[PDB]
């Protein structure tokens, strides 16, 4: 028969693929965690010696 | 995908606009095959016999056809070698494939999903013959020269397909681009039906370009999908409809700071075409593709037509080896004294990620 | 979630351009016409271990090479292209992975830095330039002895 | 604000903060972090480039 009703199929959380970024070289950094109220006294700037 | 803010008061800063993007997926209209059979042809059941035959096996053969049809012409990443006059065919189409995956991987496809690659039968056996022909004649050496078959290649699974889908012979003309071309992106239109952000539409300087072509326009590098870095190689751009100067194509020319704010963290490439830039198409030579995928990306869906059984014509159903739905009707005209037979089938193919995909042509 | 991994991203591409702008071992080769692609660029990654041996960078402490998609592509061509179609031969044919590299450790890196596109310019150092090292400056605050500064003639 | 804390893929810390504005009802949200990337010493490090 004419005129049905229609409406939209949208599958809310079946997304699609999509990218990431692998972060490889971050990750194999070395990681340091400087104290807070220190690098705010230090204006975010810190220093570390060289051998003699 | 969101923006990036620099430093600790934001409050000059517009706040990332959400963008709700939709792709479409759509069956086609239904595929079909018809015969008839008058009371006189009826009388030797091998008719019905080696048609219904011919009809399944069509209409199977018709799903593949498509499905390579349509990766074939939407697959963005595209990488062209010409035939080896020295000994390097079959290398440099590992250097090819290998290629198509490193430049998933520079866009921002994810390494550990599984790839597959299908391969046209010559360039199947360049690989072969490369493999075959290795100094230490044991193992996948001899494998590949006695029977001509390959292990994996380049990290995708490696099949080969006897039907393939063939690029056209592009233009030789010194086409550019009119004007510099930006599209936005919106999750609905001016009437609120859903926008499919995968195409776009150009202007360019003369009627040169045709559906299938490749091409790269000359300022215009592909990004890294999250961080919007530059990989340093051109955006291949896939024309898909044509009319006069105006041509559709895939993906949208996103720029990395696009005019358009809520579009920037959508960006696919480092910059807008420059004024008349120059396009460069792809497929110089007409030639038979080579198909690769990240999985997830590439559909098939499947329907079915209510035809009811118990009234009227005789209805059936039969599964085609990739498992669609095939109908298999029969009804006969007793005043025409004939028998009408219908085979049909529903479905529709797509590619949800035109960037999980990628051609390998041969022959430049 | 798109959040939190595009800042996740992020400090990714500013490491990567940090390591990039600062590193003082530089090695170059043209892209080769011959098949001396992948050889070529283990002669550079083994000639920045032996740069880092020669100026006394010690032997034993461990070592990684995060390549672009392209160069480690063209590592596990060569590696893979070889004659005894096998173990390591056939893992760099089959999926386009590769063992550790002349020292290193290897990793491919989806992002990477880029130097730019250098001067054609035929420059000279101006002056005859020499450094000395400084605990403090004449304001007193700490000097960064990993640079200085030069005159060159015609500014490229 | 409500406020909260996350690690990424890297270690590093994400600070995720919500505001809600009930006279006009919208909630503001905002992820911020903090880091340095630094080369310690420039002769441990390398680089090659292809093309010349």
């Amino acid at each position: 028969a004419n005129q049905l009703a229609k409406d939209l199929e949208i599958m809310f959380e079946n997304y699609v693929e999509g990218f990431e970024a692998a972060c490889v070289v971050s990750r194999n950094a070395k990681k340091f965690r400087p104290g807070d109220t220190a690098m705010q006294r230090a204006g975010d700037v810190l220093y570390r010696p060289q051998h003699y | 995908h969101m923006n990036i803010e620099e430093g600790l008061d934001l409050s000059s800063k517009t706040p990332t606009a959400l963008v709700q993007r939709l792709v479409p997926s759509v069956f086609k209209e239904p595929k079909n095959i018809l015969y008839t059979l008058d009371a006189r042809e009826m009388r030797d059941p091998e008719h019905k016999t080696e048609a219904g035959r011919a009809a399944g096996m069509r209409l199977a053969a018709q799903i593949d056809s498509d499905l390579i049809s349509m990766v074939t012409q939407r697959a963005t990443n595209v990488i062209t070698m010409a035939d080896s006059t020295a000994g390097t065919q079959g290398r440099d189409l590992w250097n090819c494939a290998a290629g198509i995956d490193a430049t998933m991987t520079a866009i921002g496809v994810p390494q550990g999903i599984n790839r597959r690659s299908f391969w046209n039968p010559f360039n199947y056996k360049d690989l072969a013959g490369e493999l075959g022909h290795r100094a230490y004649a044991q193992g996948a050496t001899l494998t590949a020269y006695e029977k001509a078959q390959i292990p994996p290649v380049a990290s995708f699974d490696s099949y080969k397909t006897d039907i393939s889908g063939r690029l056209p012979k592009g233009s030789t003309e010194s086409l550019t681009v009119s004007g510099q071309p930006e599209h936005k992106v919106e999750a609905k239109d001016s009437n609120g039906m859903p926008v499919d952000n995968r195409q776009g539409t150009i202007t360019v300087s003369a009627s040169g370009l045709q559906v299938g072509d490749a091409f790269t326009i000359a300022g215009v590098n592909s990004v890294h999908q999250i961080t919007k870095d530059t990989t340093g190689q051109p955006q291949v751009f896939r024309v898909l409809a044509v009319s006069g100067t105006t041509v559709t194509i895939s993906p949208k020319i996103l720029p990395v700071e696009n005019t358009d704010v809520a579009s920037r963290p959508y960006a696919n490439v480092d910059a807008k075409p420059a004024e008349s830039a120059a396009i460069t198409i792809l497929n110089k030579n007409a030639a038979p593709a080579n198909l690769f995928w990240a999985d997830g990306s590439v559909e098939l869906m499947y329907g079915k037509l209510a035809f009811p059984t118990g009234q009227g014509p005789q209805v059936m159903t039969a599964t085609t080896e990739q498992g669609a739905t095939l109908i298999m009707s029969y009804a006969f005209d007793h005043i025409k004294g004939v028998t009408t037979a219908r085979f049909t089938t529903l479905y529709g193919c797509s590619v949800l990620v035109p960037e999980y995909t990628g051609i390998v042509i041969a022959g430049q």
